[PDB]
């Protein structure tokens, strides 16, 4: 029981980190849009 | 650029699917373990 | 650029507590285990 | 046995997430040269 | 105690996974400083 | 810069040998478990 526990804990921590690093990727194209505005 | 977002775009398609798999088989742990 | 800076504030606030609490959860069952 | 194919199953996960992240860093630093260009 | 091992050491990943995402973000916030300079 | 890019070096190199000491762990449970 305590390691299923453990387990859907860090269910939880992968769920949110792909949700952040996909945050990451949308900065990443807000910038780049930015940058080709500037570059132009 | 292009090339670099063909890519992005398959990294989440294969993590989504991952991440789902894992989920599914954690709760079948979960239930177990009940 | 703001919106984006606050939504990153969330993220990691977020994922630190939930980082948190499976370390914990992850000692409790390795003491069950010992 | 079920736990030790959910943990296999979360393990594929970390592994994709790290390959993910290498990408987001990656784009970052191709990003970067383009700014350097631009501030030249 | 195998399991519980495979996911302390899985809980390490997590750990510095975080940590390097962090950074990552760091990195875009340091590059958008330099994209503002350059619009203005 | 070159310190952002340095230190994502480290956290690169520190992440893929905890990533491979993660997946041998997780084969030594597997097989315990078969």
């Amino acid at each position: 029981q305590s390691l299923a526990n453990a387990t859907a804990a860090q269910q939880e921590v992968l769920e949110a980190s792909y949700a952040m690093v996909q945050h990451i990727a949308k900065g990443i194209r807000i910038l780049e849009a930015r940058v080709a505005r500037v570059e132009a | 650029w292009q090339q670099w977002e063909e890519e992005i775009e398959q990294h989440e398609g294969n993590l989504s699917l991952l991440l789902r798999e894992a989920a599914l088989q954690v709760h079948i742990a979960q239930r177990d373990a009940r």
